[PDB]
């Protein structure tokens, strides 16, 4: 543990590039949390929507 | 509509073009997918669901409906994907001396689940005093029959109802749409289609 | 006026939290800011949206 300090800062910014990464999973209320998949189901009226 | 008949559809190419192409339909309205985008995609977990119903009840054969065959006959779920089929059905299934073979659910004493069945002849009770069974005051049988005559008009003359229900890309497709398979290409950026999934 | 400079850390902290409690009170756009109300008074598919 005696480098700690630049490993905080190394795994600070690994861990907020895997969350933001991770973010990506998420639907946010919309049916699907793929683009390609709404863009494949949907007519663009409600495929805007999502 | 109390007892729904449910058709699993597996292992099929399915061309849906004929459904939105054919004008016997009165209502085609397809909730989680697109109507013609059905002839490009993959999927398993199929169902048919025909029932006959009023006129006026095809309203209720959607997702989030409040009604009456919708809480004791037949609930589709808030995150329901397919497509609900209606049609009229007069010259069939109606007779001018009334045809009575279709029955509804009138009482119950809760709402039911998404696609759950209710098939039980067990008596209702109306009111406070019990009815151990028997009919009597406030004492009714569920299932009552619609009067069904060609002569009536729209909105409560019957109509035949089939819900196509899917599930999108979380297992195995069986049934897909009539797209011809390519040749597949090494080492190139391609914009690829593998049983729906682009 | 004399510890004006640790007094405004702590009122500052106290008034964060205030508003962060009274942001509660808002509805957002919403029919109530109470979720009880809105699960009384509405269906789910409603209820979803609010």
């Amino acid at each position: 543990s005696a480098l700690g300090k630049l490993q905080n800062v190394v795994n600070q910014n690994a861990q907020a590039l895997n969350t933001l990464v991770k973010q990506l999973s998420s639907n946010f209320g919309a049916i699907s949390s793929v683009l390609n998949d709404i863009l494949s189901r949907l007519d663009p009226p409600e495929a805007e929507v999502q | 509509v109390y007892a729904w008949n449910r058709k699993r559809i597996s292992n099929c190419v399915a061309d849906y073009s004929v459904l939105y192409n054919s004008a016997s339909f009165s209502t085609f309205k397809c909730y989680g997918v697109s109507p013609t985008k059905l002839n490009d995609l993959c999927f398993t977990n199929v169902y048919a669901d025909s029932f006959v119903i009023r006129g006026d009840e095809v309203r209720q054969i959607a997702p989030g409906q409040t009604g009456k065959i919708a809480d004791y006959n037949y609930k589709l779920p808030d995150d329901f994907t397919g497509c609900v089929i209606a049609w009229n059905s007069n010259n069939l299934d109606s007779k001018v001396g009334g045809n009575y073979n279709y029955r509804y659910r009138l009482f119950r004493k809760s709402n039911l689940k998404p696609f759950e069945r209710d098939i039980s002849t067990e008596i209702y009770q109306a009111g406070s005093k019990p009815c151990n069974g028997v009919e009597g005051f406030n004492c009714y049988f569920p299932l009552q029959s619609y009067g069904f005559q060609p002569t009536n008009g729209v909105g409560y003359q019957p109509y035949r109802v089939v819900v196509l229900s899917f599930e999108l890309l979380h297992a195995p497709a069986t049934v897909c749409g009539p797209k011809k398979s390519t040749n597949l290409v090494k080492n190139k950026c391609v914009n690829f289609n593998f049983n729906g999934l682009t």
